[PDB]
């Protein structure tokens, strides 16, 4: 036979301290459906010394499914068969293209970790090229992630914004499916991380997360608005979620949706969205009682409160830079 | 392209 | 300043025989219009023992495809740019897979190719992922080009086979872009290789391709038929050039177009594809004199005409090894 | 998919 000997490929960041890095290093993949909180807890593991996250590549899910359309089709299997191009060649070729976004788009760190949502629906693929990897999938009431889709007009394919209905059969569809293959991993790869949780109980929760990726505890989790302000956690200000992560844990999304579902979906919910009831979100309740928030969080909430006016001069001064954008792209056209 | 595709 | 160190990885055999690869590799990049003698070029090196290239691998053009998509639409260049995708990370992520596609789908060998025709449309942003690699484009008759397309009904995307007048004005804006690219590398990097000529004048093209690649001269470039017979060649079943490269060189394709194209496109076929005279292809001839055959290719002609009954079963039992296939996709449904 | 894409 023929062996394929890929020795360890490395980094330097300064002080000349080598970050080697291959195929079989512990990354962290965290997914998800957009707008299930996976921006906060990639951020929150950001602000971990030993673990860098940094924003979403998009090249990654967008390699991911170009790849299923190949093998997915019977005829472009047989010609990438009859090619030479095996499973075992694809997979080195997938693989060194993920690492290489993984490894380049930020700064060194002990661990690496990426947030792009739909990769876990590719978990166990991943699995299969990176065998040492974990994965974190974000789990949030449909109707809370619906609702955020909706008000906020965040762009998926194949998501009707005007009709909560269908955007609920496609958040179960994806939440169906992302689920399975959690378990198929299992729980020695991956952890489901539910979000209303980690907002009532951070502290916990991080020790939950660091545990399974075996990081030890640091109270720089519960600290990660400072780190963003200093620049020590990037950011895509093209984004969504860059206005709501820049704040601390606070508890004001949990049951924003409440009163916003049209009453023909709140009547059918448990037919609509299947999946509530099996990830423990009771689909009669509005809202489900999520928990009792820790102190911690409370106290957040209360000090964003009375920093309203701060608050939103930051949240106003981003959508400026959104703005300045958009025009370097009626420009560039 | 979308902010995102499934 | 981050520093970021690829030690060679490397292949490795029967008697341990080590072959490291990297982006610096000296590799070989084939292409040019499908129909254009591709295949041909490929197995005439492949017959070299010092070179391999092997099957179409169709994955590597259609990421290239891929990744044009992204850096051309300005609001995704945008969003990748504030993600940290930037040109270095995307290019080195790039160049991963398709060095991995390159060295893994086929045996190892001192000089590793690839040919997909496309590829030379970005063969100056693949000079700049791999700065030592040299390019062969292939040049033919655009008339014997989309001849071939339509008699054998080969499907390229925006090809439409009921019109010859419409593929050749796609091969005519094709081959301006390759011809162009080729010549931004310039002749240090890239080869313009005609068909006709290769075909009229092996011995002497032979010569100037392997001198232009840095590699010895050797007589099994001239017996590739002999090379297929005994598996030194990697061929797939499923591409359409198979049936005509498992035969010695020869004189048989160089003008069956003449007297099939519709009137009233040879009357204007210098408007038609300008790029005939700018390639030297007289386009009011029918066919141009492409030069006088030399005896070794004539005598090559003549002994396949003898042994047609031999070469006819070996078509046959690749038409038929073809339809084994189409059943076991018919299969997959 | 097409035997080739441009
Ligand atoms: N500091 C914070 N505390 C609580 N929730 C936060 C948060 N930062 C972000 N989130 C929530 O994460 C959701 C977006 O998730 P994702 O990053 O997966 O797109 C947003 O939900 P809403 O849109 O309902 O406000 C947002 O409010
Ligand atoms: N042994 C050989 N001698 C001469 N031409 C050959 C050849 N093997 C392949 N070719 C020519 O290469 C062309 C296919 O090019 P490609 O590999 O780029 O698709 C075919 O043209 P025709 O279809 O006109 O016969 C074929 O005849
Ligand atoms: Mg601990
Ligand atoms: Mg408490
Ligand atoms: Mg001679
Ligand atoms: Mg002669």
């Amino acid at each position: 036979n023929f062996t394929y000997v890929s020795p360890d490929r490395y980094v330097l960041g300064p002080d000349s301290r080598r970050y080697p890095y291959n195929n079989d290093m512990p990354l962290i993949f965290i997914g998800g459906m957009p707008r299930s909180g996976t921006t906060l807890v990639r951020v929150l593991l950001d602000a971990h010394p030993d673990v860098r996250c940094g924003e979403e590549t998009r090249v990654i899910p967008r390699l991911l499914s170009l790849k299923q359309q190949w093998v997915k089709n019977p005829t472009e299997m047989h010609r990438l068969l009859e090619g030479g191009i095996t499973d075992e060649v694809l997979d080195a070729a997938m693989s060194a293209f993920i690492l290489e976004v993984i490894v380049r788009h930020g700064k060194p760190a002990p661990r690496l970790c990426n947030k792009d949502p739909f990769t876990l629906r590719a978990a166990v693929y991943l699995h299969r090229l990176f065998p040492r990897a974990k994965f974190l999938l974000m789990i949030r009431d449909g109707r809370a992630v619906v609702h955020s889709i909706i008000t906020r007009k965040v762009t998926i394919t194949g998501y009707d914004l005007s009709d909560y209905r269908q955007c609920l059969k496609r958040w179960n569809a994806a939440m169906t499916s992302m689920y399975a293959q959690c378990q198929q991993l299992g729980p020695g790869l991956c952890l489901p991380v539910y979000y209303e949780q980690l907002v009532l109980h951070p502290r916990a929760w991080m020790q939950r997360i660091l545990a399974f990726l075996e990081v030890p505890w640091n109270d720089s989790v519960l600290h990660h608005e400072q780190l963003i302000n200093q620049s020590g956690i990037a950011l895509s200000k093209l984004e969504r979620s860059t206005d709501q992560v820049i704040k601390p844990i606070n508890l004001g999304a949990l049951s924003k949706w409440v009163g916003h579902i049209p009453e023909d979906v709140v009547r059918d919910m448990a037919k609509v969205a299947p999946m509530l009831a099996q990830l423990g979100y009771d689909p009669a309740a509005n809202p489900p009682d999520y928990g009792q928030p820790d102190n911690f969080v409370l106290n957040n909430t209360l000090e964003i409160k009375k920093k309203m006016e701060e608050w939103q001069a930051r949240e106003r001064e981003l959508e400026e830079h959104r703005e300045l954008i958009k025009q370097s792209i009626a420009k560039k056209k | 392209f979308d902010e995102y595709e499934e």
